[PDB]
């Protein structure tokens, strides 16, 4: 389920950045967010 | 109303309060207006209603010269498609070309309730009824010269809505 | 007439936990944000000061409390468990070994006389058991410096360095990489710092940040400027303007 | 709420437990007693309820003395009482072997106080369900007080508890205005007569016997004593004449 | 007046004999009738009562039950049991509405006291709670006779 | 074991129901109290009502001296208070035996938390409902002002209040002590230092209060006394002699 | 490489410089992102005062050239506000940048009333006159009148300070 | 509501009523230590209510801090939790 | 001389006695009548104007009485002009009793101010 919203907050950057396409940074990125999540305090 | 505001005086701390939030915007919107901050929107009695609540509520119609609306809060429970949003909205309207008025909800527990248990039996038609006073507030029509006072012995099934700033925001209390 | 409560309150649940342990420690992880550094060099130790009113002292208030003289101590949880618990630690510490075998309980002997109080406070009814946890920073001559863990139960484990309170896991994050062994102390207090600004936000001083060292000597902690015959206290705790002037060393 | 209604060793959040409630109102189910304070003295009054011509007076009355110089009336029931004063009798010869004088009203209020409240912290004992109206004369002046069932007590200068305790506060109070404290010794027992006769108003289901005590410093010298004979007989022929029926 | 407190002993007959004595209608108006889970109907219906007994005065007014003119709790429950607050309300506020004037009289009456909305501190509303004991020796015997 | 408020053990949240709920309604009796620190006194003020004609509010006490020397203020109902004074005048008794000396403050403060806190944890007892305030002019520390409350947390004022009007007195005596650099007025005799707790109490409850309705309670060094009915209200008209 | 090695203090310094960059090279979309992530940053922070006031100072410069003369009177209202608070505390590019700002945003948006305002208050202006202050309140006077001279005589006069 | 999040709102509102030079910001930021945006801009919109049904026009520092600490109790609950004083 | 300025300020403490502050005894005109017409007597109506408005400062039997006498002694100083009447504006700054806070009623209070207002027109 993850690897969906990779995907999805991967292109938030994409549309903000107005891209016609995804890059594989954004997808570094979007992996990023969702380690910051897991480890909660 | 039929029965006097000086001449329940003993009463006299709720009289007080009552008549800063209700007389003076009602009388002089100006003053509330030059600062720019929004006059007062509803108000709730609570505590007993047997110690004389419901003089209060009469009495601060009569020296104004408000239009007293009285309302049975279930007879706003109607089985028919509508009927229930008529009321409202009839009862809301009135009070603009009536204005200066109190609009006065005898037991909020029934137009604003909280659910029996989480449950539904009948408990939606008081969901139907409790979103239509939260849009008349939330709305671009905004309370100032219809001043809704709100009555219910325990604060203890009234909606957490209701108790959120911006829907009631004065809270008197009965001393 | 009188008690008759000799039926255990902590008692097993279905899964095989203890409902009292599981409780105490939600007041543990909702306390106040402490950690521990053995910093190599020494021990700092650094918990949240607070006030309870401006017109109030915070000199009376106990945030770090000295066990024994080489040996500090701090936690999260519950106040009032911590202060009785604190004096149980001291009594048996001082009897039991200060002319028995000459000196103060070794660290992780303390540690052990710490997790049986609470142990048999969760065995035994008539009293529910201790809510805290401790972080024991120390030092001993024949173990050096040291850090621990108590849990509320009574089980412990040995650190280098922790955190526990609110917002702990980010904290060691921040710990763990700034600081891997070999280091001053006065550096890792720099560190100690650094980690609880991030950690706290809305206001930040050092004057709400209570600091421990057990980390130097002086003359006036051997107790007396003459002739040597023991080594004496290790343990100072610093004042508020020292802190301040750590704050503006970068 | 709840756990406090079977309970002492728990804090209620109203700051008042409801079993300490149901003590208070078995006070007010009793009979009416009184206490006048005066300016030497005190004179204790209570009123004996009469069912039928199957009981014996003054075998029966509910003055029990303490000491020498209190006298300990109450209303609720009867076992809660009798219990809570063998106690201070208990205290009492202790206090006297080992200070070599005699127990004080302030001390005894407090001897009975530390027992109450014991068992106010406590859910596995139980408390007691009886308001005593207590004092003397002693060493440091002369004394009423009162002890109600929370483990709350105070001195008064006059004092009622029970069914009759309104009647017998308006009574009292009129009285002890007119006079400074409420006179003499001897215009204490026609004073107290009247305020018994407007209590028994709230009974009206038995007939009642009326059984007065004093301690006084100017017309008994110090010691607890019942009022009878003479002083008993001019006292309820005043009280029938000023209050009719 | 509200009574609480044992029937079986005539309590029935006791509220028929007041009404017989001041020469009042007498109304037994049920109170499960009103509680109806249809719309209002029920708050009209309380002011029929009314309406009727004004017109009849002398009347005493007895409900049978107190359990749906009352039982509303003070919890989260109270919002079911809406049609129960409303019925008893109006009953009240109509009541100190002509309270100098005494047409109308009301009686509750069941074994014991229910939760209730505060109305026991007031003249216009049910002012009077009259207690039930027991019987004792004299009024046994008049029983018997 | 059995349930979180029918006997004392922790609730579902780690919290203790009964040490927040002796917090609250334990203030409510128709209590207000302060305490203000002088330059060589330490001044109580606190509210002290009687309803009745017919009682004797002398033997009404919520000030009690606990030594010669030292006070200790009671904010909570008698039956509580006098479980309490007990204990502190016992501590304060034995201490001065086996010790050699007289019973600070903060010693006795300490002491009772570490107490309460034990008949918190005990599933047969409560913690007492009252908050303590121990006063004196100590000649170790200067006047005092150390409060313990109830759940075995206790901690030092150098000026206190409770009841729910706090805020009020903390807030004029925090802009005034901001303001002068000091934390502790400036004046020799006892009556100054009253009429300087007096101006802060009147502005901050909005009020006087009568002799009667009133109890100063003033720590010098080496005594404590409590204010005479005539000597609280030469107070309030020496103020007002000034007005 | 800085939100890898919680250089996080130093994120925000960089965010607001390469805003400025930004501006300059003519991305004023570019500009308003990198503000946002600054913003972000700077919450993630115990900061000064200076700092996110600082900021908010551009985020009204960004609200001139990318229009919304309202949103940009709002965060210099901001600033104002707690430079006033600040009092005399405050450093003297800083407070003077955003009162020429202020000044300049009301006159573009026609609220002409509202220059004069700022000119009588000195809670909201400080003591500070120069040719800027001076300038602001001659072009909308030039403004009120409907006056072409007046205009062009402030131009010149105020010019190196102004312009 | 971070440090900075709450001081903007509490500027925003005190731009829409009354303000002089005292209203003091630094006071509040100790005063409300993360409360959600929509309980910032309720109790800050309420107080220049509550003041001016008072009968002030003028809303100071001062102002906000009497509205306030009527509002936010009538009962005495002493310092915070049972965890931390 | 001495004597009849005694009765004024002996009986003063009477009527201090006297006064309504609770509900002890009564609101009397009838005992300050006596006192600030007899003291204008023994002195002068400019040294009656300033101890009085000292007094002025505590009780007075309500303050209707005070409200009253203030009026008469008023009319004097303005009679005389000069410094007496710079008197008056310092009298009606130091106590509100003819700007009166305690009650917002009166004729005499209005009266007061609209003579103090007209001469510092004038």
């Amino acid at each position: 389920a993850d690897v969906k919203g990779v995907c999805t907050e991967a292109g938030m950057y994409a549309l903000r950045e107005r891209r016609i396409h995804v890059t594989q940074e954004d997808f570094e990125l979007a992996v990023g967010k969702v380690m910051n999540k897991n480890q909660e305090t | 109303g039929e029965i006097t505001f000086d001449g329940i005086g003993g009463l006299t701390e709720q009289i007080r309060e009552l008549r800063e939030v209700i007389e003076l915007p009602l009388k002089n919107p100006e003053i509330f207006q030059r600062v720019g901050i929004k006059p007062p929107k509803g108000v709730l009695l609570y505590g007993p209603p047997g110690t004389g609540k419901t003089l209060l509520a009469k009495a601060v119609a009569a020296t104004i010269g408000a239009n007293f609306i009285f309302s049975p809060a279930s007879g706003i429970v109607d089985k028919y498609i509508g009927e229930s949003a008529r009321i409202i909205r009839e009862m809301f309207a009135y009070a603009k070309e009536h204005e200066p008025c109190i609009i006065f909800m005898d037991e909020v527990d029934a137009i604003g309730g909280r659910r029996f248990s989480e449950g539904t039996s009948a408990d939606r038609e008081i969901q139907r009824t409790l979103m239509e006073l939260l849009t008349q507030m939330d709305g671009f029509d905004n309370l100032g010269q219809t001043k809704i006072i709100m009555a219910t012995n325990r604060p203890d099934t009234l909606d957490p809505a209701l108790l959120r700033p911006g829907r009631l925001d004065r809270k008197v209390e009965i001393p | 007439m009188t008690d008759r409560y000799s039926f255990s309150l902590t008692t097993f649940s279905p899964s095989g936990k203890l409902g009292q342990i599981d409780y105490a420690l939600t007041a543990v992880k909702q306390g106040v944000t402490s950690l521990g550094i053995k910093a190599t060099n020494g021990v700092v130790i650094a918990t949240e000061k607070k006030s309870s009113s401006p017109l109030a002292m915070s000199e009376t208030l106990s945030k770090v409390s000295l066990l024994t003289p080489d040996i500090g101590a701090v936690y999260s949880g519950m106040g009032p468990d911590y202060r009785v618990l604190v004096d149980k630690s001291r009594k048996v510490a001082h009897t039991s070994y200060k002319r028995i075998y000459g000196e103060y309980p070794p660290t992780k002997l303390l540690v052990s006389e710490v997790a049986k109080i609470m142990q048999e406070a969760t065995q035994s009814g008539g009293v529910r058991p201790f809510g805290v946890s401790l972080l024991i920073a120390g030092h001993d001559e024949f173990n050096g410096f040291s850090l621990y863990q108590v849990d509320p139960s009574g089980s412990y484990f040995p650190w280098k360095a922790t955190a526990i309170g609110k917002g702990s896991v980010a904290a060691k994050t921040f710990l763990e990489k700034r600081w891997n062994d070999e280091l001053e102390l006065e550096d890792a207090i720099h560190i100690a710092l650094l980690t609880l600004k991030e950690s706290v936000e809305g206001e930040f001083n050092g004057d709400t940040i209570e600091l421990a060292i057990i980390g130097d000597e002086n003359p006036d902690l051997l107790g007396y400027t003459g002739i040597p015959t023991d080594k004496g206290p290790r343990f100072r705790k610093l004042t508020s303007q020292e802190i301040n002037d750590r704050l503006e060393a970068l | 709420g709840t756990g406090y209604d079977l309970s002492n060793s728990v804090f209620s959040p109203d700051g008042r437990n409801f079993q300490v409630e149901y003590a208070v109102k078995a006070v007010e189910n009793g009979t009416t007693s009184i206490g006048i304070k005066c300016n030497d003295g005190v004179v204790f009054a209570v009123e004996k309820l009469i069912t039928s011509k199957l009981l014996v007076p003054q075998k029966n009355v509910k003055i029990q003395v303490v000491d020498r110089h209190i006298g300990c009336v109450y209303s609720g029931l009867i076992p809660d009482g009798r219990h809570l004063v063998n106690r201070g009798r208990e205290e009492a010869a202790s206090f006297k072997k080992l200070y070599k004088t005699p127990i004080p009203i302030p001390a005894f209020a407090d001897r009975l106080g530390q027992y109450v409240q014991a068992h106010t912290l406590y859910n596995s004992v139980r408390p007691f369900g009886v308001s005593t109206i207590f004092g003397g004369v002693d060493k440091n002046g002369a004394h009423l007080y009162m002890l109600e069932p929370s483990g709350s007590y105070w001195g008064y200068k006059g004092a009622a508890t029970g069914k009759g305790r309104q009647s017998a506060k308006a009574e009292l109070e009129k009285l002890v205005d007119h006079h400074p404290e409420g006179l003499s010794a001897r215009e204490a027992v026609k004073q107290a007569a009247k305020i018994i006769y407007l209590a028994h108003e709230d009974n009206k289901e038995k007939d009642f016997e009326l059984e007065i005590s004093w301690c006084s410093l100017s017309e008994t010298n110090g010691l607890h004593k019942f009022v009878k004979g003479d002083l008993l007989q001019e006292a309820i022929d005043f009280a029938q004449k000023e209050i009719n029926g | 007046a509200l009574m609480y407190g044992p029937p079986g002993t005539g309590k029935t007959l006791l509220a028929r004999a007041c009404a017989a004595q001041t020469n009042a209608t007498f109304l037994k108006l049920a109170a499960p009738q009103l509680v109806q889970m249809y719309i209002g109907e029920g708050a009209k219906l309380v002011r029929d009562a009314f309406a009727l007994a004004k017109e009849k005065a002398p009347t005493i007014i007895f409900i049978d039950e107190l359990d749906a003119i009352g039982t509303k709790r003070f919890d989260s429950e109270k919002s079911g049991d809406r049609e129960v607050q409303r019925t008893m309300l109006e009953l009240l506020n109509q009541l100190d509405g002509f309270s100098s004037d005494d047409r109308v009289k009301v009686l509750a009456a069941t074994n014991r006291v229910d939760v209730l909305d505060p109305a026991l501190l007031r003249s216009g509303r049910l002012d009077r709670k009259i207690e039930f004991p027991l019987p004792s020796e004299d009024s046994r015997a008049q029983i018997l006779q | 074991a059995g349930y979180d408020r029918h006997i004392t053990i922790f609730s579902p949240e780690g919290r203790l129901y009964q040490v927040e709920y002796a917090f609250k309604a334990t203030n409510q009796t128709n209590i207000n109290s302060l305490a203000v620190r002088g330059k060589d006194c330490t001044v109580v003020i606190s509210q002290k009502k009687v309803p009745d004609k017919l009682l004797d509010p002398t033997t009404v006490s919520y000030i009690f001296c606990i030594s010669r020397t030292i006070g200790m203020v009671v904010n909570g109902p008698i039956p509580d208070a006098r479980n309490a004074a007990l204990r502190a005048k016992a501590e304060a008794a034995e201490f001065r035996y086996k010790y050699g000396y007289d019973m600070p403050c903060d010693v006795l403060a300490k002491r009772m938390a570490n107490l309460s806190q034990i008949y918190t944890q005990r599933a047969y007892m409560r913690p007492l409902g009252v908050i303590l305030t121990f006063v004196s002019v100590d000649e170790e520390l200067g006047p005092s002002i150390y409060k313990t409350d109830p759940a075995g947390y206790y901690v030092g004022y150098k000026a206190t209040a409770t009841g729910p009007k706090q805020q009020e007195i903390t807030t004029n005596l925090e802009n005034h002590f901001k303001k002068s650099k000091i934390d502790h007025i400036n004046e020799e005799s006892w009556e100054k230092v009253v009429e300087f707790a007096i101006t802060h109490m009147i502005d901050a409850l909005g009020t006087e209060f009568s002799k009667n309705d009133l109890e100063v309670g003033v720590a010098t060094k080496d005594k404590f006394f409590t204010l005479s009915a005539e000597n609280i209200e030469e107070r309030l008209v020496a103020i007002a002699e000034q007005d | 490489e800085f939100k890898k090695l919680d250089d996080k203090p130093s994120l925000v310094d960089v965010h607001l410089l390469e805003s400025k960059v930004y501006h300059k090279l003519r991305n004023l979309a570019k500009s308003k992102a990198s503000l946002t992530a600054a913003r972000t940053a700077a919450n993630s922070i115990y900061c000064p005062t200076q700092t996110v006031a600082e900021l908010d100072l551009m985020s009204g410069i960004l609200h001139c050239e990318d229009k919304d003369y309202k949103t940009a009177f709002s965060y210099f209202f901001e600033s104002f506000e707690s430079y006033h608070n600040l009092t005399t505390h405050n450093s003297y590019e800083k407070a003077c940048q955003v009162l020429k700002y202020m000044l300049l945003s009301k006159i573009m948006l026609n609220l002409i009333d509202d220059v004069k305002n700022i000119l009588n208050a000195k809670y909201t202006k400080e003591t500070y006159q120069s040719r800027g202050i001076d300038a602001m309140k001659a072009v909308a006077e030039a403004y009120n009148n409907r006056s072409l001279l007046d205009f062009n005589t402030a131009l010149k006069q105020y010019e190196k300070e102004l312009m | 509501r971070d440090r900075r999040e709450r001081r903007l709102i509490f500027g925003t509102i005190a731009s829409k009523m009354s303000l002089a030079p005292e209203a003091d910001l630094d006071s509040l930021i100790i005063r409300n230590d993360s409360l959600s945006g929509a309980v910032i801009a309720a109790i800050m919109q309420e107080a220049g209510l509550r003041a001016v049904r008072k009968n002030r026009y003028v809303i100071l520092q001062s102002d906000l801090e009497e509205a306030y600490a009527t509002q936010v109790k009538t009962d005495n609950t002493v310092d915070k939790f049972d965890f931390y004083k | 001389a001495q004597n009849d300025c005694n009765s004024a300020l002996d009986q003063l403490l009477v009527l201090e006695k006297k006064t309504r502050q609770a509900s002890d005894l009564a609101s009397s005109k009838e005992v300050l009548a006596k006192i600030v017409d007899l003291l204008a007597s023994r002195n002068k109506w400019d040294d009656l104007n300033e101890q009085l408005t000292l007094l002025s400062k505590k009780h007075g039997q309500l303050k209707l009485s005070i409200q009253y006498m203030i009026q008469k002694v008023m009319e004097y100083l303005k009679s005389s002009k000069s410094l007496d009447l710079n008197t008056r504006i310092s009298v009606i700054e130091t106590i509100r009793v003819v700007t009166e806070n305690k009650i917002f009623v009166e004729v005499e209070r209005a009266r007061v101010t609209k003579d103090l207002v007209e001469i510092k027109k004038e």
